[PDB]
């Protein structure tokens, strides 16, 4: 739910496969400046502990 | 005992890697890699 | 060996890129501060930024 527990889910400690949803989505660059800005919601591990 | 291939040795069991060896980092307990004989300074 | 751990970090240079407030006005700086990490447990973290030192 991209903010609970499960945003991040990978079958094993060094797996290739990686399941992750996290709301990602960019946003324009400003201005005329070179950056690749983003915006998704915080770490549902983090927000567990 | 010796410890593998890829680890030296520095005293009492205690191993690190090849390139752990003088690198101004006394990793180990009993300094041994640093000494003026191993590295030489 | 010291030398062991700049074998592949001589084929890098700094470089400039931007970042905001140097003073006042989002300047374009050879330190660019770049992926702050901050999880550790006694408040030490580890900077990135684009300068070799
Ligand atoms: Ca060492």
């Amino acid at each position: 739910k991209a903010g609970s527990f499960g945003d991040l889910q990978s079958r094993t400690s060094t797996s290739n496969d990686l399941y992750a949803n996290t709301n990602l989505k960019l946003q324009r660059p400003q201005a005329g400046i070179v950056h690749t800005p983003f915006t998704q919601v915080p770490s549902g591990f983090e927000r567990w502990k | 005992p010796t410890c593998g291939a890829h680890e030296f040795q520095c005293s009492t069991s205690s191993c690190i890697p090849i390139s752990w060896v003088c690198d101004d980092d006394a990793d180990c307990s009993d300094q041994s890699d640093e000494s003026l004989e191993q590295c030489g300074r | 060996d010291l030398d062991t751990h700049f074998t592949q970090y001589k084929l890098a240079r700094p470089y400039i890129a931007d970042c905001p407030n140097c003073g006042h006005s989002r300047c374009d700086s050879p330190i660019a501060i770049e992926e702050v990490r901050g999880d550790a447990h006694a408040g030490v973290i580890r900077i990135q930024t684009s300068a070799m030192f």
